[PDB]
């Protein structure tokens, strides 16, 4: 039936694979979703302002 | 009612008493570009009358002897009007045109002169300079018609958008062409889109007496034009 | 609010006017019986060419024909039934004396303007849009199957190009690179169709550089760097000498094409790559001459 | 592992295989197609246009050819006068070589429909004339008199508005295909000729050419089909690419 | 699941192929539509006239 | 066995293909995968992130390699003096060698999408001023005249609170993607010039330092995208690791 | 190593062991190791009649 | 000064036109990127020489012996995945031998 | 890959073996087959003469 | 060539002998008063 234990495991991405072994990690990389996050790391300021704001009130 | 005809474009009319129809390039009129085939993202310049008119540049005479002559569309109108300007002061370039190749003559002459269009139209010779590929307002000469300076049989170029000028029946040809280029839009400064050739194939004959001199005269007028990437003013 | 200019103004029309419609063609078209026909103001034989039209004349009008079935299918003379077809398009020499190659490793321009066969029927269109299968049969001068081992190499434009037998280059972090035996059936690669371009464009007429394009500079006039896809690295997977004198020549075929703008075959003998230059001292005709327009 | 067995072919490369290749680029995506004028779908969609037949083939002087393509047609006196003569068949190394669809032929191995050749005269508008184009069917040995090609498959033409005409050959052949003929033996697959005739006379007013040339534009019609295929033998390089 | 990228992507044609990998430009090129258009080449004319018509009024 | 017939690429081993392969430990369980902050997706969530970009890159004493990241902005008195220059291809081997999105496209080969640039004053609250930056579209050639440099795109600029101001590139582009440019012919690709203009004067009170520094940040917009891949041409070993 | 190469008649025959017809860009060819098991083909009824 | 990316956008900055951005950012994922072979390690079982005589070899399991690799994967702080390793024997001139 | 393990008569050649093998033309077809008399279908139908 | 940059109209000869070219009403002002050289040519229609 097979085994769950590829790293990506309890993953939020949805991975389609193609495996002919037992063990789930043996499958290919497959086709994944694509999902972003630049705020993280671009603005992860506490308070939010807008470009037509200007920065510093 | 199909011998007549009349274009009318900017502020400019032609027209004719001999005309053999007109023909569109690949069957397709020159469009805009759609907001998904082009990737500049900026709202171009679609002057219109001001550039989308009939330009009669240059002229050439029709000889018994005469080879052949081109020219390279894109770059061929800079220089003139307030096309040129546009296209030397953007960057990106768009456009498609209409060209009227006129060369009258009597009921006694005989002559017959094919009227082609050619994309990318790279000539040979080990390389030829500036003023051969570019030569845009009098174009430049062929010197080699069979094989049109680029080593392709000529009598396998009716295979394009083309017509003919039989002295005989009508007196002048007339071509549309859409924009062409595996790009939205391309610098006319530095790369032409395509060429007009004019080659005699039936040698222009006639009884000593009737006027010699037949001219054969270059109107061209740009169709939904659009200029992006607004900056300096460039020359080549 | 309105000049009127404005509302009326076409401008900005994507959509082209067409006017022409592909339709169904399998089979060719079929002929149907005809009788004679005497009659005043039908000419169907009398045409004007001068227009630029191909004569629309049917058989029918011309011949009292009969009536036939075509059954002759035109699924042959389709874009992939036909360019869909493995060619010589490279060829790769690494041998162990000689200037050529030495040192055991060899970077091979990405172009297939250096074969006739191919480059004549490829040059048939101005622009084409596809993927490729390509091939590599490895093998010495002769036809010796060595039991060598090797590592072919993709290096997109930009990317760090080998420059020894053992160059960093070869670790392949990212690039695409492929080990083979000779021993092994020859190498079988899927190429997308890759290109800021749309489609690959076979003829250029412009430059490249946009600057003064002096005399020295007329090697760029036809060069498209939309139809540059780097180059290919191969070399013997080693620290020492080959052993072996070697041979590669890479085939093509084509998948999912797309030609655009047809233009005159070739006529003349191709003298340089990427250049439509010709013998000009010595001009042939497009075919066979005769004795006489009067005489077989 | 499973049971197998393989046949015959293992690890055999063969030119003309479709088949599937491991991918070299994980998850890439090609620039998008953008509209481009004038696409193709078929190449029998080239053999419909019509291009400039050589015909008067003969001249060589790399300064006369240019009189290749054109032709000539002088004010004759006599009664039936033969103007020019020609193979029927594309893919053949004759007077075909020129045009479009000639050159396509050198792909394929046969072929199949009818081939319409328009002519255009080119002469002054004073030039009046009347001429009988014959198509003599395979089997059928090159006419000597005007009265003796005639007896084929031929079309009067008369001069005026309307410069050019076409002649319709309509595809006569035993076989559903043809294969291109090359003299000897293969002949079995030729299509016929053309021979061209004086019907009357090329009358011109004083004043205008004594001598005027006409244009011959050649294609394929609706029903023509090409079947196979093959490199071309209508030209090959001498020297290899530098 | 597959992506979509072999060229003849969004194409009017239909393609009916055969792929193994996550790639779709990996598959082969398989059986297609047959369509024609010699008319874009052989009468790319604006007015159109008709065998029984003269070319030119 | 299964009649099998093994066609071209058996046996071969592709860098890049993604395929199975046999199980090392049977009933392996990898430990739990536990949460932890700053989890990437994409590379694109970087190149949203500005980098400090190194223009005045002229200095490399080892002892001034810390003034490549700064730059000058002095009283100058003229109108219209040029304070700074630099390619606008983030690829290229300019100063966009410093920025974290310049590094990472030397990893692929084509990209797409408009660039920003935030330029930051930090010279005395007391120093006021107004200047001009241009954005010369591909093809222009780099403007000689703070006058010939504003036709193209531009955006004056104040100083103030608010110290940083930034510029955008718009991709405008005759290609939907670019390749990384390098001069010869390849430069195809550039993506333009940018140049710093005196719209006024370094205005500053007495008391106050007589010249000040401006640090360039830069990162791309949104509709920016990488195609394709390759190994790094930025950067590389001369040593092999010890 | 060899290389089998099908000329239709009216295409270009080789003349020489390296005559530019072995580029086979249109023409089907196979090449196989005499090592390798025989070459496996399937051949149409390709004829006019 | 705050620590943010400039949020500004084109369109308030330039008369902008419209665009559909049909550009594909698959391959600037993950495992688009990392999952690509590379070489991470390399043996020595040499006939002569003092480096590995005897006939046998123990390989530390550490990839930061290579460029190439080393480069791409010090991006980031941490990494969780699975792997697959190929293995390629040869002789020091690309001979393959019957070992 | 897939867990394979060719069992003997691996890459063997039988004279009389009905299989498979790649096609050497794609997308050919044939010339119509007209009708002609006197068709066979069985060999017994000539031991009946 | 620096005459065709204004309005103007190609003609050929033949059956249709005349031909008639439209000067358009292009003005600043809605009127014009007869132009006569000196400054009064603040009117002057163009030229032809
Ligand atoms: C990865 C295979 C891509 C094949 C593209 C080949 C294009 C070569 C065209 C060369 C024309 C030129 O350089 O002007
Ligand atoms: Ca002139
Ligand atoms: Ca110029
Ligand atoms: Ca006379
Ligand atoms: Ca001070
Ligand atoms: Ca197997």
């Amino acid at each position: 039936h097979e085994n769950s234990n590829s790293a990506t495991e309890g993953s939020t991405i949805n991975y389609t694979t193609i495996n002919y072994y037992k063990d789930s990690y043996a499958a290919t990389a497959g086709k994944q979703s694509l999902k972003q996050d630049p705020d993280k790391f671009a603005n992860p300021v506490k308070d939010i302002f807008t470009e037509m704001a200007a920065p510093l009130k | 009612s199909d011998r007549v005809a009349q274009l009318t474009i900017g502020n400019s009319t032609i027209t004719t008493q001999e005309a053999a129809n007109i023909i569109v390039g690949y069957g397709e009129w020159p469009s805009y570009c759609s907001d998904d085939d082009a990737t500049a993202v900026d709202k171009p310049t679609r002057p219109d009358v001001s550039v989308n008119r009939f330009y009669t540049l240059d002229t050439k005479l029709w000889e018994k002897s005469s080879k052949g002559w081109y020219w390279k569309f894109p770059d061929v109108l800079t220089e003139t009007g307030v096309f040129g300007q546009n296209a030397q002061f953007h960057y990106l370039y768009r456009s498609g045109f209409c060209i009227h190749v006129q060369c009258n003559a009597s009921k006694f002459h005989q002559g017959a002169l094919l009227v082609a269009i050619l994309p990318e139209y790279v000539i040979g010779t080990s390389h030829p300079p500036y003023k051969q590929t570019q030569p845009g307002a009098d174009g430049f000469e062929l010197q080699h018609p069979y094989v049109l300076d680029a080593g392709i049989p000529i009598s396998q170029l009716t295979v394009c958008p083309h017509q003919w000028i039989n002295l005989r029946t009508n007196n002048c040809a007339t071509i549309i062409v859409p924009y062409m280029n595996t790009l939205p839009f391309d610098s006319a400064l530095n790369h032409c889109n395509f060429g007009l050739l004019v080659v005699p194939i039936s040698p222009l004959d006639f009884d000593q007496g009737a006027t010699p001199v037949i001219p054969i005269t270059i109107t061209l007028a740009p169709m939904c034009s659009e200029f992006a990437g607004l900056r300096q003013a460039v020359t080549q | 609010d309105r000049v009127a200019d404005v509302i009326e103004s076409s401008i900005g029309d994507s959509v082209s006017r067409a006017l022409t419609q592909a339709l169904p063609a399998p089979t060719g078209q079929n002929t149907q019986v005809s009788s004679h026909r005497l009659d005043t103001g039908e000419v169907p034989a009398l045409q004007a060419a001068e227009i630029g039209a191909s004569s629309n004349t049917s058989d029918e009008s011309m011949i009292e024909t009969r009536c036939v079935l075509n059954s002759h299918s035109t699924a042959e003379t389709t874009l992939d039934s036909f360019f869909s077809r493995a060619g010589l398009v490279g060829e790769i020499d690494l041998p162990l004396e000689g200037t050529t190659n030495p040192n055991g490793y060899a970077n091979w321009d990405i172009d297939i303007t250096g074969y006739a066969q191919m480059r004549r029927k490829v040059e048939l269109f101005t622009y084409m849009r596809f993927d490729a299968e390509f091939t590599f049969v490895a093998c010495t001068p002769t036809g010796q199957v060595v039991p060598q081992l090797l590592q072919y190499m993709f290096v997109p434009p930009g990317a760090p190009k080998p420059e020894s037998r053992e160059s960093l280059a070869w670790q392949t972090a990212t690039n695409p690179s492929v080990f083979v035996k000779l021993t092994d059936p020859p190498a079988q690669v899927s190429v997308p169709f890759m290109s800021p371009a749309s489609a690959y464009q076979w003829f250029y007429d412009g430059y490249p550089t946009f600057g003064e394009h002096k005399q020295e500079k007329d090697l760029e006039y036809g060069a498209c760097p939309n139809n540059m896809m780097g180059t290919f690295s191969v070399r013997n997977v080693g620290s020492s000498k080959s052993k072996y004198p070697l041979v590669v020549r890479i085939y093509m075929r084509m998948k999912h094409v797309r030609a655009w703008i047809p233009r005159p075959m070739r006529n003349q003998n191709y003298l340089f790559k990427a250049n439509p230059n010709y013998a000009g001292n010595s001009i042939k005709p497009t075919g066979t001459s005769r004795t006489a327009i009067t005489t077989l | 592992g499973f049971p197998t067995e393989p046949k015959p072919g293992t690890n055999q490369f063969l030119t003309t295989d479709d088949g599937v290749s491991a991918p070299i680029l994980p998850n890439f995506h090609p620039t998008p197609c953008i509209h481009i004028p004038g696409e193709v779908r078929n190449l029998l969609e080239l053999c419909q246009v019509e291009t400039i037949l050589e015909v008067n083939n003969v001249p060589t002087n790399a300064t006369s050819l240019m009189e290749r393509l054109r032709f000539p047609v002088s004010a004759q006196a006599g009664k039936g006068e033969l103007c020019a003569v020609f193979r029927a068949d594309p893919g053949r190394d004759g007077p075909w070589q020129s045009t479009m669809l000639g050159q396509l032929c050198g792909y394929y191995t046969q072929w199949s429909g009818s081939l319409e050749v328009t002519f255009m005269f080119t002469g002054s508008f004073m030039a009046t004339g009347k001429m009988l184009i014959a198509y003599t069917p395979p089997g059928g040995p090159l006419p000597k008199d005007r009265a003796t090609a005639m007896l084929g498959t031929h079309v009067i033409w008369d001069f005026g508005l309307q410069s050019s005409v076409t002649l319709v050959i309509p595809w006569i052949s035993n076989t559903h295909y043809r294969a291109h003929a090359r003299d000897g033996v293969f002949d079995y697959y030729t299509t016929g000729l053309v021979s061209i005739w004086y019907q009357t006379n090329y009358v011109v007013p004083i004043g205008a050419p004594n001598t005027a040339y006409i244009i011959a534009l050649a294609a394929a019609q609706k029903n023509f089909t090409m079947k196979l295929c093959k490199d071309t033998s209508h030209i090959l390089q001498t020297a290899s690419i530098q």
